[PDB]
């Protein structure tokens, strides 16, 4: 249970990480 | 590479290749391209393959394309609308669903045409009890098919979502993955090539592929049918067959071959009075071998 | 007996650039020449070149005055190494968008009647801006049924203008998608006709003019300083509507300190960079 | 970003709507009529928006 809790937590860090970043391409790109 | 349609290929290979994987770096590439690209073919596949690149956790494609569903780019729209259809399809997504409601009356007609299709991959075998919106979206497919000042791409769509909505009479699903948890690949060959719709409609006929029968079949120690009935512990309102169009029981019966539904398969269980008894526990479905 | 509505015109760079110079240059008068290219499939009509033929007329018509030119011209150009034959004609409509007229119907109604799958490009040069131009490619319709068949999306993409739904869109003649296919050596030119000289970029810059830009500048933000305290204490005795209209006709010193300082700090990295890199690079 | 993007591409077909004339009322009449004087032209009567 907590194993799992733990990598989820990881799995939804790294999803965040990965949107961050295509977010803040999409607003460059957006600029022009 | 330079050409367009290289690229796109480009995309399309990353979705095959990262089919079920999850894969950050995939996920990555192909947000940059839906994103940056000059082509808005290239932008459509690039926002489609992130379905089949995460059709394992229903739950977070949402989370990615309902930004680039709201989007400036009708392409990208569409994208998105595929996107959720091929990554929700056979699971009735309320979210999805949400998603999609607002983009059936968008502006632009394939737009329309996508959210409709994708609308019915997703919603596909559901009943009013479980998806509380099925009826309404059967009744916009009829309003689209019927009114005579709509666009022809956009009855094009309600039309082949009426005919996914309704597939193997009722017996059949889309899921990419089996019931063990392996990658379909005949399911995944027949969405890619009935995705590329856009381009030939002849390929429409691939989701053929992809369709699913969802049975319960029980078989004797030679392999022929046994005249078992099935019992599934949920009331018959729900799970049925939506209508013929023109006190309730907690408990029914089914006859082998069974109609149960992938959700059903949960619930469904053996009478003890039998003398048959399913091997692998029926919760499983499929092809059961039964013992006496 | 298809002619199908995925079929597209692909205009090359050259014939896209002529036929708009041609066209920009005679802006009151339809001025109209020849497309020359192939016929590669029933999903294609490439334009690879177009050459603009001798004509006179007024600002309500336009017409050829010779057809020897026309001839010789296609000779001359096959034995340089263009084989291909007129598969079409383009004009410009300066100002009025993009469809046909009637002269422009029997025109189109000739060049049909000798090769089937001929084409006409209208070409508007004034409305075109910088980054879009205003260009269609057309045929027409029998006198019967729908034109074409349709075996895939890419037809209904465009949304036809009003004004072509009015002048006879869809009813007497029907459009045709343009692509603008392109060649690697073409891309790379067209990518290397803005790049600048290696020496512009090291070039630094008259410090005498540097100081004295600067320097303008700073006055210039002092005022807009003053203007944006007295403005700052505005926005709480404001009405929610009020302050939209508020600035209208009246500067905005918060937007003018804004431009102001990305430009002091583009130029001043720059010159500093540029000292740094001056004073490793030479000694 | 996205919002102001797409307004811009909507504004070039939106900004082809016609305008609207300004007038100067008179008086309120009738049913749900206005007389008005449409400068330089003469006055109507005409109706009001349902808002
Ligand atoms: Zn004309």
């Amino acid at each position: 249970d907590l194993y799992s809790r733990y990598k989820k937590l990881q799995q939804e860090l790294e999803f965040l990480e990965v949107q961050e970043e295509y977010i803040k391409d999409e607003q460059k790109n957006l600029k022009k | 590479d330079k050409d367009p349609i290289l690229r796109r290929s480009g995309m399309y290979t990353v979705a095959m290749a990262y089919c079920g994987s999850g894969n950050n770096k995939a996920i990555r590439r192909l947000l940059h391209v839906a994103v940056s690209d000059v082509n808005d073919d290239v932008r459509r596949a690039a926002v489609e393959s992130l379905g089949f690149i995460l059709f394992r956790t229903p739950e977070q494609c949402p989370s990615v394309v309902s930004l680039l569903s709201e989007s400036y780019n009708p392409h990208v729209r569409y994208g998105a609308a595929m996107a959720l259809g091929i990554c929700c399809a056979g699971t009735g997504n309320k979210e999805a669903i949400n998603l999609l409601e607002p983009m059936t009356n968008d502006p632009v007609n394939y737009v329309r045409q996508g959210a409709l299709i994708a609308s019915a991959l997703i919603m596909i075998q559901q009943t009013e009890i479980t998806c509380p919106k099925v009826n309404q979206f059967r009744q916009l497919y009829s309003k689209v098919i019927n009114d005579k000042h709509d666009d022809v791409m956009a009855k094009f769509g309600a039309i082949l979502a009426q005919g996914i909505l309704d597939a193997g009479g009722h017996n059949v699903t889309i899921s990419l993955q089996s019931r063990t948890g392996h990658t379909h690949m005949p399911s995944v060959v027949g969405v890619l090539v009935f995705t590329q719709f856009w381009f030939w409609f002849p390929l429409s006929h691939f989701l053929s592929l992809a369709y699913t029968p969802t049975c319960v079949i029980g078989l004797n120690k030679d392999l022929k049918m046994p005249k078992v009935q099935y019992k599934s512990n949920c009331k018959p309102s729900t799970f049925a067959y939506p209508a013929p169009l023109e006190p309730e029981p907690n408990f029914q019966l089914l006859d082998n071959p069974a109609r149960v539904m992938p959700a059903q398969l949960k619930v469904l269980t053996m009478p003890e009075t039998c003398r048959y008894q399913p091997f692998k526990p029926l919760s499983i479905g499929g092809i059961i071998i039964l013992k006496d | 007996p298809a002619v199908d509505t995925a079929e597209q015109v692909y205009i090359s760079s050259l014939a896209l650039l002529k036929m708009l110079k041609h066209g920009r240059a005679g802006v009151p008068m339809e001025v109209m020449g020849l497309m020359l290219g192939e016929f590669v499939d029933d999903y294609t009509v490439r334009v690879i070149d177009v050459f603009a033929m001798p004509q006179s007329g007024t600002g309500v018509s336009v017409e050829a005055v010779d057809p020897v030119f026309q001839a010789k011209m296609l000779d001359m150009l096959k034995q340089t190494g263009r084989p291909e034959m007129v598969v079409g004609w383009y004009h410009s409509h300066p100002g009025f968008g993009c469809w046909l007229s009637g002269v422009d119907i029997n025109t189109q109604q000739s060049f049909e009647a000798l090769s089937e799958r001929a084409v006409a490009v209208v070409v508007d040069p004034i409305q075109s801006v910088k980054g879009k131009v205003v260009i269609d490619a057309f045929r027409l319709i029998n006198a019967n049924h729908e034109p074409r068949q349709t075996t895939s999306n890419l037809g209904h993409l465009n949304k036809p203008s009003i004004q072509a739904l009015i002048h006879g869109l869809n009813r007497h003649y029907y459009s045709i998608t343009i692509n603008y296919r392109k060649n690697e050596l073409e891309q790379k030119m067209l990518l290397n006709l803005h790049k600048k000289s290696w020496m512009e970029g090291l070039t630094l810059q008259d410090y005498s003019e540097h100081c004295k830009h600067n320097e303008s500048v700073v006055k210039e933000m002092l005022e807009l300083a003053k203007n944006y305290n007295k403005a700052v204490e505005e926005e709480d005795k404001m009405t929610p509507e009020q302050l939209a209209i508020k600035n209208v006709g009246k500067q905005d010193p918060k937007r003018h300190l804004e431009e102001h300082v990305d430009v002091l700090m583009t130029s001043n990295i720059v010159q500093c960079l540029a000292a740094m890199l001056d004073t490793v690079v030479f000694k | 970003l996205n919002a102001k993007v797409r307004l811009l591409r909507e504004e070039l077909q939106l900004l082809q709507e016609q305008g609207s004339y300004v007038g100067e009322v008179v008086r309120a009449m009738d049913k749900k009529k206005v007389l008005v004087k449409v400068h330089p032209e003469g006055k109507f009567v005409v109706d009001v928006d349902k808002n």
